[PDB]
């Protein structure tokens, strides 16, 4: 009787293990199809103004954003319930496929510490594979700020005087060349460290946006498609 | 405020002078008449598959049979280490977790992470299905290591530079331990359940008592953040692993740093430190996709355990000291003997 | 214990070049890289400069470019900040900090007065 | 740093200095040696065990 | 009158096979198309081919025992394909070593085996035909895995758990059709090499049972490999639209194309050999009866205005070419 009972409970344990393994394999397909995003930025960077019509669907440690584009679900994190030190919980985000790094291009100090944070994220050992989708928020505020004339770009960056607008740069219609020069100077200031330590593996996707633009989801979709295609090409030892 | 600086300096050099006076002889020359530990490298007896994301934490419990594994997918999987069969696969509210605990009894399991909340579940319930038992909240930082001492009160280490001891039934905080200035990343309990030690990002391990909220002792001697901590099986010594590629064995009674395990070919950080049952072998997980076992007497590299594709995250030894479980970021648990 | 004693600065006449010194004990100075951070009254912590392990890679902020210099000697295990003249907008307290990983090039050394591996600092005014 | 923070630090230092209870390093090392040699026979990692004896074969 | 059965070509039982609409008529045991030393030369020739073909595929026979991993689900079918044609070439060699004496159904009473009245055609025939069809279907499995991995990019490391599904097709589709050939007695014995293979001395065989499944497998394999190349070329057409340059993509396309062509058009020539041998045999027998009705004392066909004869070079290239589809994987482990 005891042997029969022990065989029965062994069979029941095996059946339960098979059932939960089947459940895990079923959840695996749903897990590895929705792309995860980690969003970083300052308090004044415009953290929640990226996506507005999917901002409200109808805890405070992590704020979540579910939004679906072209039958692909995007699962967006922002971490604000912790302290200022971030060298320990940023290792929890190794497997995230994209870091949406939002930069306030109006208030400056601020841009220098954002640049240093970008250096720290890019050169991190456990974030050395993650691509960064870089958003240049508050472009309109920069547009009137650089035409105001009260704030000089040269004071906070001495290298702006010996800079010119790139020929590959395509200026938007309806603006003077100097705001385009300022925007692409900020973009080149980020790209000089974006393209200095990364020997392949990961590159950046600079984009310009404001509080009015409602096409950021399309840009994130295209960037994630490029990221997954590049990861697939790299994993097949295709240099 | 020059008198405060003078008092701090005089107390610091008094501590240094007392430590030097009590350091009559180093223990490196003490362990000279004993035989060296042979090459006792072990092989992977079983490998546990099933996790879909990286494994961060792990625990054993009193019986050396039921593993707990926490993954960033949002899964707490309880494994039968003998026959390799999963028993429960608890889903979690917050996917980002960094700690898990198994009670001395088999009834309760715990977890926590970036949600700043410690969630505990029953296992042996009347209905037969796992569910959220209790939700301990009140930390304003991420949880790094929670450890059970009984079935009614728990001790948790958080990134808010403060540790806490909670009671389960009322859900409140019994005691709060403050005095660290950096993120507390590890927490180990003494076998007698009277003292514990917490290692922080201050290159400091502070030893606390559970009955009082005061700090019993403080230990310095590292250069970077402490990631792991573990008492000796005796209970009068402990080992700390840090990011400076050095392990450091301290003793409780002398308040002195005793032994520095380091090598010139290692630069990677140390993520998980666990003792053996006899306290001779010291198992330390490193960031070079490997683990190293040393001895606590000659401070020599006894052996190397390899076979992980990503960084190690958790390392554990059973209470009877038979199996050693290593959980790294390639979603695999390796059992060694 | 790892500590970073600081000296120099304070009542400095303009037009003279001074050398703010940081003496490090504890950690081996060669294996790590170091930063200079400043805090103005009414303002938060602001990163000023950084120097790598070998001293080849030196970086500054925009407001100090071309005037301040930073250097270090590993044999003496000391670090120096050479300052020429002064600025009217540099009245601040200066900290010399170290990011807590030896063989990396990424650091997180700006906090709300909560960081560990940071000296007491010297206050300089004009 | 802050005056209150330094006051808390110094009162903590004098509180931990109030109860010294410090011993010699040599006797602590001897106690460590004694505990290591007393439980050396029962350790299942330093000494390999037969496959029939342990359930981790 | 028409064609009548010769007296020396009468069978010993009701095998169920009709020879030009006449029951109990069988072709003779000798091939009698390679007179004098020629057949022996042919034998020697194919012997060298055997000692060539094995000596190639052994290079990809030992490539599996080196490691279990680093053989992805797209690369899963190639090792089975290589080993399957390795043992096809090996058993062809040992069938050559067996001898042509115990192949046909043993004064001029010697004739080839027609059906399940055999003694040694049984296991040899299942092994040869089932394994050749299994190798072709395994190459088709390679093509469909390539299409699933480059036209849709599924996982390349986790779809392997579906392999045991495709095995049930890959080992099952030939296994479905390897039973009928021996069921209603449609198994014949080769006398040039010493082989008992289907489709030599009849028209119904090598029409719906040998040629058409092989042709449809090649057609679907080529279509899906072209689809995979088109998909990867679209992926590359995404490239060069920005400030980047890629050169490994050319190397991978060239390597996939040469690996495809080293098996595709060889077996296309094999189908050409089958079609030529099938359309001409039905009148080759009429040419034979016209030429040798005086020797056989059977009625001569009245209008044999087109004399035809099999050629040496085509049979030489056929007996070479059949076991050349097995060396393609040898280029992959090169």
């Amino acid at each position: 009787s005891k042997t029969e009972d022990k065989r029965a409970q062994k069979r029941a344990e095996k059946k339960r293990s098979k059932l939960i393994d089947k459940q895990l394999q079923d959840e695996k397909m749903g897990y590895m199809c929705t792309h995860r995003l980690l969003l970083l930025g300052a308090d004044n960077s415009g953290k929640s103004t990226i996506v507005k019509q999917m901002r409200i669907l109808h805890t405070s440690g992590i704020f979540e954003t579910k939004f679906q584009v072209d039958k692909v679900n995007f699962h967006m994190f922002d971490v604000g319930g912790q302290r200022d030190e971030r060298r320990k919980w940023i290792q929890c985000f190794n497997d995230v496929t994209a870091i949406i790094f939002v930069v306030d291009s109006s208030d400056y100090n601020r841009l220098q510490e954002a640049l240093n944070l970008f250096k720290s994220i890019w050169n991190n050992r456990w974030l050395r594979t993650i691509s960064v989708i870089l958003f240049l928020n508050k472009q309109d505020l920069l547009a009137e700020k650089v035409l105001a004339g009260k704030s000089k770009i040269e004071d906070y960056f001495p290298e702006f005087a010996r800079y010119t607008t790139p020929e590959d740069a395509t200026p938007e219609p309806g603006e003077d060349p100097r705001v385009t020069r300022a925007k692409y100077f900020i973009r080149d200031e980020f790209l000089r460290i974006s393209t200095a330590s990364g020997d392949g593996r990961h590159y950046c996707y600079p984009h310009f946006t404001c509080a009015v633009d409602t096409e950021n989801a399309r840009r994130i979709f295209n960037d994630c498609r490029d990221i997954i295609q590049r990861m697939h090409l790299r994993q097949y030892e295709l240099l | 405020l020059d008198q405060l600086r003078q008092e701090a300096e005089q107390l610091k050099n008094q501590i240094r002078d007392a430590r030097k006076a009590c350091a009559d002889a180093t223990l490196s020359q003490i362990t000279n008449n004993i035989d060296p530990v042979g090459r006792i490298q072990m092989r992977t007896r079983r490998t546990l598959r099933g996790h879909l994301a990286k494994i961060y934490a792990m625990h054993w419990g009193t019986d050396s049979r039921l593993l707990v594994s926490a993954s960033q997918d949002g899964k707490l999987i309880i494994w039968d280490s003998y026959t390799t069969n999963k028993v429960h696969a608890i889903p979690l509210r917050s996917s980002w977790v960094m700690t898990c605990a198994y009670a001395p009894s088999g009834n309760y399991v715990a977890c926590g992470g970036l949600d700043n909340i410690c969630s505990i579940y029953n296992l042996k319930t009347r209905e037969g299905n796992v569910r959220v038992s209790r939700e301990l909240a009140g930390h304003t930082g991420y949880l790094s290591c929670c450890r059970f001492l009984d079935d009614n009160q728990i001790v948790t280490s958080s990134g808010d530079t403060t540790c806490a001891l909670w009671d389960i039934e009322t859900g409140q905080q019994t005691t709060t331990f403050t005095g660290h200035t950096g993120d507390v990343m590890s927490l180990s309990l003494a076998p007698d359940t009277r003292l514990f030690v917490s290692g922080a990002c201050d290159a400091s391990a502070k030893l606390w008592d559970v009955r009082e909220g005061m700090c019993r002792q403080t230990f310095t001697g590292h250069e970077s953040d402490i990631n792991a901590i573990c008492f000796f099986p005796n209970g009068n010594a402990f080992a700390t692993g840090s990011d400076d590629a050095t392990c450091r064995l301290f003793d409780l009674r002398a308040d002195q740093e005793l032994m520095t395990y380091s090598h010139d070919n290692i630069i990677c950080g140390i993520t998980s430190v666990s003792f053996s049952k006899s306290g001779r072998l010291l198992l330390a997980g490193y960031d070079d996709f490997n683990c190293n076992v040393w001895d606590a007497l000659k401070a020599d590299r006894a052996g190397v355990l390899a076979g992980h594709d990503n960084r190690v995250s958790c390392l554990g030894v059973t209470d009877d000291g038979m199996a050693v479980a290593t959980g790294s970021w390639d979603s695999f648990l390796k059992i060694w003997n | 214990q790892v500590q970073l004693q600081e000296s120099g600065g304070g009542l400095v006449q303009p037009g003279g070049s001074l050398r703010l010194s940081c003496a490090a004990s504890g950690f081996t100075f060669s294996n790590y890289k170091m930063n200079w951070v400043r805090q103005a009254p009414g303002k938060g912590l602001e990163w000023v400069s950084d120097i790598s392990q070998s001293g080849a890679s030196i970086s500054y902020t925009g407001s100090v470019k071309g005037r301040f210099t930073i250097s270090r000697d590993n044999a003496k295990n000391t670090l120096y900040l050479q300052m020429n003249s002064l600025k009217p907008e540099d009245t601040a307290v200066y900290y010399c900090a170290r990011c807590p990983a030896p063989f990396t090039r990424d650091c997180f050394d700006v906090t709300s007065t909560t960081y560990a591996y940071r000296g007491q600092g010297t206050q300089v005014t004009v | 740093t802050a005056s209150i923070a330094q006051a808390r630090k110094l009162v903590e230092q004098l509180k931990m200095e109030a109860n010294i209870d410090r011993i010699k390093v040599s006797k602590a090392a001897a106690d460590l040696m004694a505990y290591c040699e007393a439980h050396a026979k029962e350790d299942p990692l330093l000494t390999p065990v037969p496959a029939s004896e342990n359930p981790f074969r | 009158i028409g064609f009548w059965c010769p007296r020396h070509l009468k069978t010993s039982g009701g095998q169920g096979y009709k020879f030009l609409g006449i029951d109990q008529c069988a072709p003779p045991c000798p091939n009698m198309y390679f007179k004098s030393d020629e057949l022996e030369f042919a034998k020697s020739f194919i012997g060298t081919v055997s000692i060539f073909c094995l000596c190639a595929t052994l290079f990809t026979f030992l490539t599996f025992l080196i490691d279990v991993r680093r053989f992805r689900y797209p690369e899963r079918p190639i090792i089975y394909y290589s080993v399957c044609y390795s043992i096809v070439s090996l058993m062809y060699f040992i069938g050559f070593l067996l001898g042509d004496s115990t192949a046909c159904n043993k004064e001029l009473g010697d004739t080839v085996v027609l059906g399940s009245q055999n003694k040694a055609c049984t296991v040899l025939f299942m092994l040869l035909y089932f394994f050749t069809m299994a190798g072709t279907v395994w190459w088709v499995i390679l093509t469909i895995t390539w299409f699933l991995a480059a036209g849709r990019k599924w996982s390349c490391e986790a779809i392997e758990q579906k392999a045991v599904w495709f095995h049930a097709v890959a080992w099952g589709t030939p296994g479905f059709l390897t039973v009928m050939l021996l069921a209603m007695n449609k198994v014949e014995g080769d006398n040039i090499s010493g082989v008992c293979f289907v489709g030599l001395y009849d028209l119904d065989a090598s029409r719906y049972f040998v040629l058409l499944p092989l042709c449809l497998c090649v057609f679907v394999g080529l279509s899906l490999l072209l689809a995979g190349i088109i998909s990867l070329n679209h992926v590359r057409q995404v490239i060069q639209h920005d400030g980047r340059n890629q050169e490994k993509l050319k190397k991978f396309m060239i390597r996939i194309g040469v690996f495809s062509g080293l098996y595709l058009v060889p077996l296309v020539t094999l189908l050409g050999c089958y079609v030529y041998e099938q359309v001409n045999r039905i009148t080759w027998e009429i040419t034979w009866v016209s030429d040798h009705c005086r020797q056989y004392h059977i009625p001569c066909p009245y209008q044999a205005k087109a004399k035809a004869r099999p050629e040496l070079a085509l049979f030489m290239i056929k007996y070479l070419m059949t076991l050349i589809v097995g060396i393609s994987a040898v280029f992959w482990v090169g």
